[PDB]
């Protein structure tokens, strides 16, 4: 498999040991933008602009 | 530049027709930009003028030279989109305001969305049309009385109507059925208990410029001292806010204990029950056979769920130099100059004030009920609503049972999530968020080489580092000014709420004011006050009817001799071919007396004639 | 020796237009080369975006409080005013009543409120009807579309004007028909007689001058209704609030045309004349100036929301202690002799 690359910004999650477990691309969809704005993987219920 | 006729043949192109109705980028004879063109007939163009400017210096219209036509330029669309997202959903519901769905699916978005519909606010995506269904409360309010509800199953979101309040409907007539009116009168009643929380104080925060802008560097202080007294005003405003909070707390403490007189033979730990009413959950220590700390079970239950209390900040700041766990977000703020100071009065003496204020309404000389015992006081209060005294004097155990049941229900309701604890947590959450937002400003570059004084210092010479330090200084000063402005904006609402709390304590707890719809919801009887983290908790008791009965009444009669009578807080019923009097809140018939109605030397034609009432 | 009943009108401001400002679309540019420099300032837009959210939340909370104060302790009959006679004892109250029956939907404004809502243009529905015309083509000299394209918008409240008008008119019919929830169970003329007896007038004169009281009420209502043709003190504040809001919006929008020490007020000219190595020096001045302007605006909003809340609390207290009940406090609900 092959896929192209580009300079993008991601939100990464580190566990207690130091291994990356979760990653979110902040330019994929609207949920990703909400998670990037809140800097969390489980944002609260609400209406965002 | 970018306006003229001397073109360049370096990068040449081909002339194209001016398209209308599309957001395109133009290169018209030098002037560039993006917009939509529209053809319009104009007759205000001379031979020396070909472009139209606005009052601020913007191209709004122009005229072509090759076609001799006039066009008008309009800017393209640029706006945001609302996204309603639930707790653990997979895709939020989208809402484009003031835009129809026939415009966003072919000019803005190109994704095949199988769910889309127009509304009064605009276009909604990933939702269904369920306007015909109402809802009491919502968490995602859009506007104009519309809400979005998440239902676990198409689209899990539902676009419904928001109706927070209704009106009670009673199936009765409105017209006069033979000169009488059909009204519902209660038959069986009870005592209900409500609770509310009013914020009084605010956390006292102190900031120091000697550690926020310049931590310990001398070259930073040399540039900070050039501005002058720009940092003294911050400390002055903080001290003024702290003094205002202290004065407010002292005024509240004075309003709590004002005229209270208690007996010296009460410190026995046994005088806690009167009229078979349990008040152990409201009273604490009163005397000398206790320790330093003393609260009530309700106050303890309220404080056990709030960690950032008065003693919480002290216990957190104490664990900063030990070595157990210094990774908390409290010591890092104290190491930079932001410190929370405790108030003058502690949460223990205010508990004693509330306990004394509660006892003042239980035992002689009854300094909180004008010298009237508690059962007689509550009986007079419930009689003032328009009930008979006989049913009150005959049923005294039911009143105490209802009081005990309401108190137990209020005590048990704290296990759930009410609005009082919600606000008590929200205030401290907002305070913590403000502190974190103020602390995060120390890691911003503010248009410099690095967001750190050491990296700027040990990378260049002072002549090239002065500007880099000045940028950070200006940024941090602006942040401090914004924080001071926010604190000054919040202290006003804090003081207003505290004044309202003082007024409610003075006119609802210590005294029984005749102001209706002030201490309760029209049927208010009494209220009690307790302490709570950063505020007071008011427990009100109200008169709640249970059963009802329809009855025909008449608002006054006409006696014999051109004289009229009118009821006082009641009605006239016709029972057993005779006119009797009933209360406005109970259905105990009683004969008409002198001290029950009001007389008048003339009666109108609307009153019902009854010349057989010889009760003079 | 002889008396009459006079009428007076007062206006109390309760709400305010919720203004929302977009950061990235206003302070730097609508382009993309400015965001790479704007991201160097850190999280500066978060405070500006949160202040407006807190102000809007406070406005929603106080609006819900006003609604609760208007809709508390109201019990009406099922056979409501369905084209029923809106007069009680020769007292015409049709001018201040809408419709609350099974029919007559999507419209609940009274004829009195129509005269007030027709003299203003920037109402709750005004912004909605003026913002959806920018796509299909609005007026060429329209400023609202430009303000919306620059990131300045006005959001509607959580409750529409029709719902508030219905909640208000549901309280007027309370003390007109059984049961009288707004008069503690006392009929309207008997309540008026009781409230006017407290001044000193005996019942012998009141029981013989009921038609006089009815005619006085009708004449006062007609005069209050006709006084809207001129410019009274009530409409003056309503117009002044909108004028001040529009002036503030225009002053905030005008900041985009300043130089702030740079060579031009538009980034299109700067990016078409200089290179990136000599562009940040010019863009930083504009960024700082617009950030200072936004900070001043949010500070003014935080300063005005306090007075807004104070006025709303005053209105709530007046509603709770003047119309829905009879408070024995002189010189509070009116100018001395208060009857209703
Ligand atoms: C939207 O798209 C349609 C068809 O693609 C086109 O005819 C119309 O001019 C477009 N409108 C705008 C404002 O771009
Ligand atoms: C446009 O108007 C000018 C002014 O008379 C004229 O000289 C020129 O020929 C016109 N061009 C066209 C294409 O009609
Ligand atoms: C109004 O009615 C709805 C629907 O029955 C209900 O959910 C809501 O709790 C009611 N509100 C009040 C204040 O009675
Ligand atoms: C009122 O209700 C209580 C509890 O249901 C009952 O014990 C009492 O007898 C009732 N009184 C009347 C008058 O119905
Ligand atoms: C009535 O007197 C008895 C006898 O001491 C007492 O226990 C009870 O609490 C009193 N009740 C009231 C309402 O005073």
């Amino acid at each position: 498999w092959v896929t192209p690359l580009s300079r993008r910004q991601y939100l990464l999650n580190f566990d207690e040991h130091g291994v990356i477990t979760n990653a979110v691309d902040c330019s994929s969809s609207f949920l990703s933008e909400i998670q990037c704005k809140t800097q969390s993987f489980a944002p609260n219920t609400g209406v965002y602009d | 530049i970018n306006s003229g006729t001397t073109c360049s043949n370096d990068l040449l192109y081909s002339n194209t027709e001016i398209s209308t109705g599309v957001c395109v980028n133009y290169d018209l004879y030098g002037i560039t930009g993006q917009g939509i063109f529209k053809e319009v007939s104009a007759a205000y163009y001379n031979n020396w003028q070909n472009l139209l400017y606005d009052s601020n210096g913007n191209i709004i219209g122009f005229k072509d030279f090759l076609t001799n036509k006039t066009y008008t330029i309009l800017p393209c669309y640029s706006g945001r989109v609302s996204a309603a997202f639930y707790q653990n959903s997979s895709s939020p519901a989208l809402l484009y305001r003031n835009l129809k769905c026939s415009y966003v699916l072919n000019n803005i978005s190109f994704i095949s969305q199988p769910f889309y519909f127009d509304s009064y606010l605009g276009c909604v995506l990933n939702a269904v049309n369920l306007t015909s269904y109402s809802v009491s409360s919502c968490d995602l309010r859009m506007g104009s009385g519309f809400c979005i509800d998440y239902a676990l199953p198409s689209s899990p979101y539902r676009f419904v109507t928001f109706e927070p309040f209704n009106v009670s409907f009673v199936n009765d007539s409105v017209e006069t059925v033979g000169g009488l009116f059909e009204i519902q009168i209660p038959t069986n009643f009870t005592i209900a208990g409500h609770e509310e929380f009013i914020q009084t104080s605010s956390p006292k925060v102190t900031i120091d410029c000697s550690a926020f802008v310049c931590s310990n560097y001398a070259a930073c202080h040399d540039l900070l001292s050039e501005y002058g007294t720009f940092c003294d005003n911050i400390n002055s405003i903080l001290n003024e806010v702290n003094d205002l909070l202290d004065i407010t707390q002292l005024q509240v403490a004075n309003a709590l204990m004002q005229g209270v007189t208690l007996s010296s033979n009460l410190n026995t730990n046994l005088h806690s029950d009167v009229d078979n009413i349990d008040f152990k959950s409201l009273l604490g220590c009163l005397g000398s056979q206790c320790g330093s700390s003393s609260r009530s079970p309700l106050e303890d239950l309220l404080f056990n769920k709030v960690k950032l209390s008065d003693v919480g900040f002290v216990e957190a700041y104490n664990n900063c130099t030990g070595g157990s766990e210094i990774r908390d977000l409290l010591c890092v703020q104290s190491f930079n100059g932001i410190k929370v100071l405790p108030p003058i009065l502690s949460e223990t003496q205010i508990s004693g004030y509330t306990t004394a204020a509660t006892v003042a309404a239980m035992f002689p000389p009854w300094s909180a009920a004008a010298g009237v015992p508690f059962p007689l006081n509550v009986q007079y209060r419930i009689n003032g609503l328009g009930v008979t005294m006989d049913v009150l004097n005959k049923n005294q155990k039911l009143i105490a049972n209802a009081f005990n049941k309401a108190l137990l229900s209020i005590q048990n309701g704290f296990t759930a999530t009410p609005s009082a604890l919600a606000k008590i947590q929200s205030v401290v959450n907002a305070n913590a968020q403000a502190l974190n937002s103020l602390l995060q400003q120390l890691f911003n570059k503010f248009g410099a080489i690095s967001s750190s004084l050491q990296e700027i210092l040990s990378r260049l010479d002072p002549p090239e580092a002065q500007v880099q330090i000045d940028r950070l200084i200006n940024g941090r000063l602006t942040a401090l000014n914004a924080y001071v402005s926010q604190q000054l904006s919040d202290i006003t609402l804090i003081k207003a709420g505290a004044s309202r709390a003082i007024e409610k304590v003075n006119e609802c707890v210590k005294s029984q004011s005749p102001r209706i719809n002030f201490c309760g919801n029209g049927n208010h009887i009494l209220s009690l006050v307790q302490n709570a983290p950063y505020g007071l908790l008011f427990i009100h008791f109200s008169y709640k009817p249970t059963s009802f009965k329809t009855v025909l009444v008449s608002p006054g009669l006409c006696l014999s001799g051109d004289r009229g009578i009118a009821p006082k807080q009641g009605y006239f019923i016709k029972q057993n071919d005779s006119w009797m009097f009933t209360g406005s809140s109970y259905y105990y018939p009683e004969p008409i007396s002198d001290k029950n109605v009001v007389f008048m030397n003339s009666c109108s034609v609307n009153f019902t004639k009854a010349p057989f009432i010889y009760l003079n």
